[PDB]
RNA sequence: AACGACUCUCGGCAACGGAUAUCUCGGCUCUCGCAUCGAUGAAGAACGUAGCGAAAUGCGAUACUUGGUGUGAAUUGCAGAAUCCCGUGAACCAUCGAGUCUUUGAACGCAAGUUGCGCCCGAAGCCAUGGCCGAGGGCACGUCUGCCUGGGCGUCACG
RNA sequence: UGUCUACUAUCCAGCGAAACCACAGCCAAGGGAACGGGCUUGGCAGAAUCAGCGGGGAAAGAAGACCCUGUUGAGCUUGAC
RNA sequence: GAUGAGUAGGAGGGCGCGGCGGUCGCUGCAAAACCUUGGGCGCGAGCCUGGGCGGAGCGGCCGUCGGUGCAGAUCUUGGUGGUAGUAGCAAAUAUUCAAAUGAGAACUUUGAAGGCCGAAGAGGGGAAAGGUUCCAUGUGAACGGCACUUGCACAUGGGUUAGUCGAUCCUAAGGGUCGGGGGAACCCCGACAGAUAGCGCGUCGCGCGUACUCCGAAAGGGAAUCGGGUUAAAAUUCCU
RNA sequence: GCAAAUCGUUCGUCUGACUUGGGUAUAGGGGCGAAAGACUAAUCGAACCGUCUAGUAGCUGGUUCCCUCCGAAGUUUCCC
RNA sequence: CCCGUCUUGAAACACGGACCAAGGAGUCUGACAUGUGUGCGAGUCAACGGGCGAGUAAACCCGUAAGGCGUAAGGAAGCUGAUUGGUGGGAUCCCCCUGAGGGGUGCACCGCCGACCGACCUUGAUCUUCUGAGAAGGGUUCGAGUGUGAGCAUACCUGUCG
RNA sequence: GCGACCCCAGGUCAGGCGGGAUUACCCGCUGAGUUUAAGCAUAUCAAUAAGCGGAGGAAAAGAAACUUACAAGGAUUCCCCUAGUAACGGCGAGCGAACCGGGAACAGCCCAGCCUUAGAAUCGGGCGGCUCCGUCGUCCGAAUUGUAGUCUGGAGAAGCGUCCUCAGCGGCGGACCGGGCCCAAGUCCCCUGGAAGGGGGCGCCGGAGAGGGUGAGAGCCCCGUCGUGCCCGGACCCUGUCGCACCACGAGGCGCUGUCUACGAGUCGGGUUGUUUGGGAAUGCAGCCCAAAUCGGGCGGUGAAUUCCGUCCAAGGCUAAAUACUGGCGAGAGACCGAUAGCGAACAAGUACCGCGAGGGAAAGAUGAAAAGGACUUUGAAAAGAGAGUCAAAGAGUGCUUGAAAUUGUCGGGAGGGAAGCGGAUGGGGGCCGGCGAUGCGCCCCGGUCGGUGUGGAACGGCGAGCCGGUCCGCCGAUCG
């Protein structure tokens, strides 16, 4: 999503300078010509001059992008998925869900027809959701350093993501004004929001609808998914990861 | 969140485009709140202010203080307020300026414009926060 | 070989200088929309223009503006104004359709280190058809269509 | 060689630069990049300051113009291509 | 249990700077920066903290990114020393006395005296070039390489009057051009390839008619002004 | 340094191939030269200005934090 | 003994450095290569573009005879195109035995020697459309080949080159 | 001599057209060298910079004298791929396209020539009228050395019959583009402060928690922001609907028909020369020489003859879209710079200043919330000082936020016989440090205070229906801790 940056490409050689050579008791540097002004004399052209020319100017078509393989992209946003059920990454990524019933949190359809932010609220206080919404708004505070004029004045903590599986739903603008809180379609999960911060256990808040539609959209371990063509769950190298099990098992301690 | 193409949310933009301002301009962001039994009466929030509005400051150490407006000096985005002074070092009497959003309206200069401008302004209140 | 001066050195304060920190109506980069200069005198250049201004910005002898429309009470550094307020109405306000737009410049009567050197038309006014006076305008080059006036035994026809 | 005059230098009031500067500034021998202000061994060595002086600082002024090197030139010449 | 040198060079683990995605915090009951003969930690890069100053922002941790770390480059820009109150003020003969003015006088003004330029001048004008430096009044600073009450400085105001003086007109070396000839075109030649410009006389007509009615001289050529008087500053220009 | 060529004294010529103002013509591999490679705006054995251009350089100079570990080569062959 | 520097050799009578602040030099990009991390795997790659979508430069979805690289090589070319392992060491495991032991197992890797495909050479029973087919049988020749695939995408360091 | 025509000349004749400017992208011409090749001349740099011209919102290109050799594609342009490939190259250094295939877009057409000859059926200008980007009338011209119709190879002309198609304007609305106006919620209580916009408390809006302003971190003080509603204007294109009108003479379509069936010249092509291209016995272009054809011509990537085959139809013209865009005008955005940075220029910057000229070309941002910009007294010729005053602060006093280092003065401590500094080791004198250094613990009784086995309830748990538990409340007993 970055936007290009770069220096002019005529900065620091708009002048006709040249070098007085040697024998002058001064730097090789090239220097401006003519008289009458403090400019005249002056170094130029150079990384180390006052007005002259960056080392190795920035320009545009640095490659800024990357393509990362579709099939690394589908294993890091279930992995992602998966961590949002495991209530200790998620109080370990810094959400407060002290108060939720259950995770994964599934809720009832109807409110995806909520429309006011007023009602929005008052659902994510009966679900046990409302207390890390409250801690985004108390998080609200200015950007430290040069980031604050560069039109990002604003940094808050990041809330509950809340899935639903109905296009058009009205939740979608009820939740909005809220900080903290985002809204993404079940359809169409972000790993941008699922681990923001390349960091696991995201507090997310799943509709009845979103919920049952996570084993057609990305399949199981026997039959693939009806909207990724092809694709099947990744494996693990360790079928059970409880070492102490294994380790402490009969056949392993005989 | 702002989703019109034509709104800017650029710091840069909206600080030039408000000390740049012409003066008829000047005279929208020179805004006043109208005072509780104004509000109530007319149905109005806001009123640009007026040389001949009597105004009550709610801020600053002038709190409290009430008097009529004798200038409102949009180059300087004050307006002065009569007896709301200070004396210089040589005892002479100058005019505090006052920040007309620091100010509550007690009184309105009414006019023929004046009293068609509130009309307008209760006429959406009415309508688009009452009816919906 | 004290004291004091000098030199060096450490600390407090005071100087010198403008680093650092925090700022920013600027720059840079990406993306998007639009297609609109000029002989109907452009871009550029010059001179002038405000109650108090040199510059910048604006404007053209109607000269930091006229007019229309919108907005609806200022402008402001000072002065002044029975200029203006339930309004044919303030503003160094916004906007544009009416109108003005000096000398130049492709620059066009000829020229130019010259406000130099010509010719033509002519309102108004005025003295008895004429004379003076005169606002204002005209007179470049190439070229197209048409037109007028002409040249050559160029090709003919008739006296 | 002596001497005479003027203007400097010299002293004062006022005014007031620049070149240059690693740190610095007494010597002898020694060794050392074979010619030291610094190192080794000795001579020695006593605040601050004035006018002169050209031994030394291998003094300053300039990335040696001489010479050589470079697969750098340029002016000129011709039986070079 | 053994073991420890290292230029050129390689590699590992760490420190520090500024953003970005997250997360945990601090701050007008005082953030950043900066200062300190305060104290402490780390082999070290560095880090933590007391006090002071300052008056509005800042930091820790994980990941990620970069215009990310200086003693040098006769490095760049800016600032500052020693040198040093030192080198230096010296050509063009020269000043002195009294008084006035002023806070202040070797330097301003008046008077007196003594000298110099000595008519191919240190005098009186003008052409170029400059452009208000001209004149009056006033003046804090700066400037006039000492000084100044001073002024070619600064501030305010004033000042350049033509039928006869010049430009203007004429042509010189030459310059710029029509047509024509060249040229991709910018341009080249320049009256040389051509139905010239028009003029004169009658009152629209006759006669004449050799391709530039152009630019080019404030010293060449050239229609006409002389005394006397007048301003703080103008005159063969104003007045008679 | 008064001065990026001046000052002092001393010298050459001084009716001519004399000196000088203004106007005008010649422009960069070109001009102009009683000829010194002189002169062409303090620039001339090829002016000045901008651009190509951040020209190339086997050559000179510099090349920015800490500890820890390993740790050289000046020899072979080929190469205007 | 003064730092920095070139040097066989610097305290040098070798060069730079009067002093302070700030600025100040292996970077970006294309190609390739080794190594490592990750995904998938005889496949791999959403890359032009399309469908959309945080009212949206992101994310998500799409390869239907698309394309790249790989999946087969040899030959200048006309062309032809892999008969599918033997052996000496060897990890691990199993049995006996409790030896520097003896059997079975024999991956990876290395050595050695055949076979197969192709260039070249050689060979030809038996057929055929006269120039081809191929029973058998080859070679001190040559190949960046075969003998049950290992690649593709992506991240980054280092190195060569523009 | 009078006339017509031809060519030419003059005109301040009537009415029109042209020049110049701009640079990002676009079209034509012209055209280097630095450089690379480790030298260098071909080559490369490069069909590039500089130079000279011409346009537009796009330009240019464009309806095959094509690709190809297949089961064939089908104007142009552009993207991916083809591919760093074929080819070219002191075959060195290097250089390097195209077709197929997948996509974006999509659009086709107009002339010249044989063909009115019972009628130049065409066009311009002057004048006049009307429903005025036009149309009608009239007059004078242009034109037969040919205007308008018909035709363009995909065809077509002519004849025949099938009996298919074809004739306008206006009203309203939508869509499209631009603008204007109104519209959510605290400025409630306490504390700090110069100022609350900070902290604490109590509320509210939210399809609005983008952004900015206001005396410190403001969703609710102000402008805006979200979402409706209302109003005004521009385009005359596209589209929906309504009203009126609605002559098929002619023309076209379809079918058939013996016949007819015209298509661009100093051009194609060839030779040669130069240049250019990946194009190699020669890719294009250009000069000169030669110079065509009509059952023919061009192409088919090795020159030539011969026999076939495939393919297209040059030498005339127009044309939207997909594509480009460091200029202009308007708009949005950013992991960019933060006053030696970033454009040279954050500011009266292409300015001051320099150069005869072409050109060269800087430095320079920040008092405070508010000037509240320091009255007055006293000293001095004055600058100014001293005291006082404003302010939260002059330790913010008009180049004034913060105010580092070099360097300087002063006061205080200390040292010094031709350097000083530095490593190591103590000492003297300073300065600094109470987490610089403790004061508890165990056992007794005096008092005070606070809780105590067995049965009842409350909310749960460990182990896996059932066993095994603790916590809290209450009631008895026990009488200690
Ligand atoms: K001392
Ligand atoms: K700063
Ligand atoms: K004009
Ligand atoms: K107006
Ligand atoms: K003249
Ligand atoms: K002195
Ligand atoms: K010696
Ligand atoms: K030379
Ligand atoms: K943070
Ligand atoms: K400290
Ligand atoms: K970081
Ligand atoms: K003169
Ligand atoms: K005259
Ligand atoms: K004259
Ligand atoms: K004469
Ligand atoms: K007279
Ligand atoms: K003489
Ligand atoms: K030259
Ligand atoms: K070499
Ligand atoms: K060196
Ligand atoms: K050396
Ligand atoms: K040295
Ligand atoms: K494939
Ligand atoms: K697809
Ligand atoms: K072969
Ligand atoms: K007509
Ligand atoms: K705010
Ligand atoms: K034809
Ligand atoms: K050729
Ligand atoms: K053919
Ligand atoms: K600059
Ligand atoms: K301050
Ligand atoms: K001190
Ligand atoms: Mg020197
Ligand atoms: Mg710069
Ligand atoms: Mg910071
Ligand atoms: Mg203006
Ligand atoms: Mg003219
Ligand atoms: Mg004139
Ligand atoms: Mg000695
Ligand atoms: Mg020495
Ligand atoms: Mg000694
Ligand atoms: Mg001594
Ligand atoms: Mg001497
Ligand atoms: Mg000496
Ligand atoms: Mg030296
Ligand atoms: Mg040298
Ligand atoms: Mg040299
Ligand atoms: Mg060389
Ligand atoms: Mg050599
Ligand atoms: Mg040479
Ligand atoms: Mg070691
Ligand atoms: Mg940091
Ligand atoms: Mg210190
Ligand atoms: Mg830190
Ligand atoms: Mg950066
Ligand atoms: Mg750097
Ligand atoms: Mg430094
Ligand atoms: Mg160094
Ligand atoms: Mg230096
Ligand atoms: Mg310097
Ligand atoms: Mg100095
Ligand atoms: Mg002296
Ligand atoms: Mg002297
Ligand atoms: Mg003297
Ligand atoms: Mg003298
Ligand atoms: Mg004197
Ligand atoms: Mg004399
Ligand atoms: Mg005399
Ligand atoms: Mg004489
Ligand atoms: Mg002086
Ligand atoms: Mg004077
Ligand atoms: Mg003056
Ligand atoms: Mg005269
Ligand atoms: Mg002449
Ligand atoms: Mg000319
Ligand atoms: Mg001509
Ligand atoms: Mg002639
Ligand atoms: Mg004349
Ligand atoms: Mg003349
Ligand atoms: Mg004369
Ligand atoms: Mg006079
Ligand atoms: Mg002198
Ligand atoms: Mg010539
Ligand atoms: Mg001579
Ligand atoms: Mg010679
Ligand atoms: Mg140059
Ligand atoms: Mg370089
Ligand atoms: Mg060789
Ligand atoms: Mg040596
Ligand atoms: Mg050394
Ligand atoms: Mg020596
Ligand atoms: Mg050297
Ligand atoms: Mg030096
Ligand atoms: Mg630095
Ligand atoms: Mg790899
Ligand atoms: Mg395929
Ligand atoms: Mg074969
Ligand atoms: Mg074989
Ligand atoms: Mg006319
Ligand atoms: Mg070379
Ligand atoms: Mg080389
Ligand atoms: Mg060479
Ligand atoms: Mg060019
Ligand atoms: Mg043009
Ligand atoms: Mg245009
Ligand atoms: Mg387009
Ligand atoms: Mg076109
Ligand atoms: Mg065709
Ligand atoms: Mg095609
Ligand atoms: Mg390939
Ligand atoms: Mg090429
Ligand atoms: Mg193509
Ligand atoms: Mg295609
Ligand atoms: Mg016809
Ligand atoms: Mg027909
Ligand atoms: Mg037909
Ligand atoms: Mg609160
Ligand atoms: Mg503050
Ligand atoms: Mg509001
Ligand atoms: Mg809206
Ligand atoms: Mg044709
Ligand atoms: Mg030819
Ligand atoms: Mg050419
Ligand atoms: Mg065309
Ligand atoms: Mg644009
Ligand atoms: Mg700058
Ligand atoms: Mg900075
Ligand atoms: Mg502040
Ligand atoms: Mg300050
Ligand atoms: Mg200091």
């Amino acid at each position: 999503a970055r936007q290009p940056y770069a220096v002019s490409r005529k900065a620091g050689h708009q002048t006709s300078a040249e070098s007085w050579g040697t024998g002058r008791a001064v730097s090789r540097i090239p220097r401006v010509p003519g008289g009458g002004t403090h400019r005249a004399g002056q170094g130029a052209f150079g990384n180390m001059c006052r007005g002259g020319r960056m080392f190795a100017p920035t320009q545009t078509w640095r490659r800024w992008h990357r393509k990362i393989p579709v099939n690394q992209k589908r294993y890091a946003v279930a992995s992602a998925i998966a961590a949002s059920s495991v209530p200790s990454l998620v109080l370990a990524r810094g959400h407060r869900i002290e108060s939720v019933p259950e995770l994964p949190l599934v809720v009832s359809d109807s409110v995806e027809g909520i429309e006011k932010t007023s009602n929005a609220i008052k659902a994510l206080k009966q679900i046990g959701a409302y207390p890390d919404a409250e801690k985004a708004k108390d998080s609200h505070a200015i950007r430290p350093g040069k980031g604050k004029m560069r039109n990002r004045r604003y940094i808050s903590r990041k809330g509950p993501l809340i899935v639903y599986g109905t296009e058009g739903a009205k939740l979608v603008k009820a939740f909005r004004n809220i900080p903290g809180v985002e809204i993404c379609h079940v359809d169409r999960l972000n790993l941008l929001k699922l681990a923001p911060g390349g960091h696991l256990g995201r507090f997310i808040i799943w509709t009845k609808c979103a919920y049952e539609k996570l084993d057609a959209i990305y399949g199981t371990f026997d039959k693939p998914s009806q909207e990724k063509k092809g694709y099947l769950l990744p494996r693990p190298k360790m079928v059970n990861a409880d070492l102490a099990r294994i380790i402490n098992s009969d056949e392993v301690q005989s | 969140m702002k989703y019109n193409p034509r709104v800017s949310s650029s710091r840069r933009k909206s600080r030039k485009a408000h000390f740049t301002a012409p003066s008829s301009v000047r005279r929208v962001l020179m805004s006043a709140p109208l005072s509780s039994e104004l509000r109530a009466k007319y149905n109005v929030r806001s009123m640009p202010v007026r040389k001949d509005d009597e105004v009550q400051v709610v801020r600053g150490t002038y709190k409290g203080r009430e008097g009529k407006v004798v200038q409102v000096y949009r180059k300087k985005w004050v307006i002065h307020i009569e007896r709301i002074t200070r004396e210089k070092v040589n005892g002479s009497t100058v005019n505090v300026g006052i920040n007309p959003s620091k100010v509550v309206v007690s009184k309105l200069r009414l006019d023929k414009d004046r009293r068609s401008l509130l009309d307008r302004k209760a006429k959406g209140r009415a309508a688009a926060d009452k009816d919906k």
